[PDB]
């Protein structure tokens, strides 16, 4: 029961993938790495009597 | 004094005499007009509605 002008759009498209290959990566802790001062994993190869 | 005399044919204003004060030469909102009549143009309004 009312007039107005309206507009629109309707879109045609599709997104397809051919070849089956992914490789992604995952970074975590760049603040806390940055925050607090890391330095060295050394160990002790126990020529200390343990073995 | 000047006069004009003003006549109507509608019922309710019969057999009464109402007068008041009124400037003839002037055409602005002045607050010594007894009223003024607030006017705006409006046009016609012509085309189809399919409605109902």
């Amino acid at each position: 029961q009312r007039i107005g002008r309206e507009i629109r759009l309707t879109p045609r498209y599709r997104y397809f993938n051919f070849l089956p290959i992914m490789l992604v990566i995952n970074v975590i802790n760049l603040e806390e790495a940055i925050a607090q001062r890391t330095a060295l994993d050394v160990n002790e190869t126990q020529v200390t009597p343990a073995s | 004094y000047d006069y004009t005399i003003a006549r109507i044919s509608d019922l309710r204003m019969k057999d009464k005499i109402v007068m008041t004060f009124i400037l003839p030469n002037e055409s602005e909102p002045h607050p010594l007009q007894h009223g003024v009549l607030g006017f705006i143009p409006e046009y016609l309004v012509d085309f189809n509605m399919i409605r109902n």
